């Protein structure tokens, strides 16, 4: 139930 | 964290979350100690009963964060592993003895309102602190529950939970199980007569258990959460690697890496 | 150098709601 991490984030 | 509460904005600056790539989900928490290096249990990343040897790119670590599950944009901030270091003592075959591992990351992450790192303690700080009743504090996203439960039934926290926790007597601590307990490890928690409750659980493991320094008002990670048998039960106590017992170990792995 | 003062409490002199706690159990 985790919200992704948008790329750019990484 | 069980029966304890939701934490205030910035108010574990250090708070770290491990996080698995994929399958997305939280290891275990952590605690941010310089721009590059993070701190943890090192069974957080080694534990050969569970078939557990995370390698850096399977991981990666969220640092300034409140919510649980939310991208907390403008907020926290992502870095990688550059390199795993876990203590060359640490007894998973056992007891946990020595639970410590560091990380290096890649590149320094950028301190904040959000993001500041936690203070080790000197020898005089933890001689002073580590006492039987002193109270320490542990934070983290792990469950708020023994009984496995997630967001339908009182299982996982929406935001980082905080609870303080005293010190137990050494005598008290062995006599709570049959683990061998060693000079690496300190328990804490409250008894059955005290009445207040609380403990780390599930998915709290490898965040700190940290001391706010009555000399110069300065918070210190006197532990690392390491574990437990159930969560917050009568007569049981949170166990804690004893982070300055393996302060040397420490500084050797900083100065050298 | 700058370890262990939140910019958000002991920065600003602003306590949070139960260090007190933390503070009464020493001694």
């Amino acid at each position: 139930d985790y919200e992704p991490i948008p790329e750019e984030a990484f | 964290i069980v029966e304890g509460s939701d934490a205030e904005i910035g108010m574990s600056p250090w708070q770290v979350m491990l996080f698995r790539k994929s399958p997305q989900e939280l290891l275990c928490g952590a605690s941010l100690i310089s721009d590059r290096w993070v701190l943890t249990a090192a069974h957080c990343l080694l534990y050969p009963p569970w078939d557990k040897n995370f390698t850096e790119n399977d991981l990666l670590v969220r640092i300034g964060k409140h919510s649980r599950t939310r991208y907390e944009r403008n907020i926290e901030k992502i870095s990688m592993l550059e390199k795993i270091y876990i203590h060359p003592r640490y007894n998973w075959r056992e007891n946990l003895d020595r639970d410590i591992a560091l990380m290096k990351l890649k590149k320094p992450v950028a301190f904040s309102d959000y993001i500041h790192p936690v203070c080790l303690p000197d020898r005089e700080t933890a001689a002073s602190l580590l006492q039987a009743g002193y109270k320490g504090r542990v934070t983290g996203w792990g469950n708020l529950k023994e009984t496995w439960t997630a967001n339908v039934g009182k299982g996982q926290p929406s935001v980082l939970q905080v609870v303080n926790l005293p010190i137990v007597e050494r005598p008290v601590c062995k006599d709570s199980t049959r683990i061998r307990i060693t000079d690496n490890m300190f328990c804490a928690g409250y008894k059955p007569d005290e009445g207040k409750r609380g403990d780390a659980c599930e998915g709290d493991s490898g965040g700190p258990f940290v001391m706010k320094s009555p000399f110069n008002n300065r918070w210190y990670q006197m532990g690392i959460v390491s574990w437990g048998e159930g969560c917050d039960r009568d007569g049981k106590y949170g166990f804690y690697t004893h982070v300055f017992r393996l302060k040397k170990w420490i500084q050797k792995v900083i100065d050298q890496f | 150098a700058d370890c262990g003062l939140r910019p958000l409490f002991e920065k600003k002199s602003l306590e949070d709601k139960t260090e007190r706690e933390l503070l009464e159990s020493y001694i």
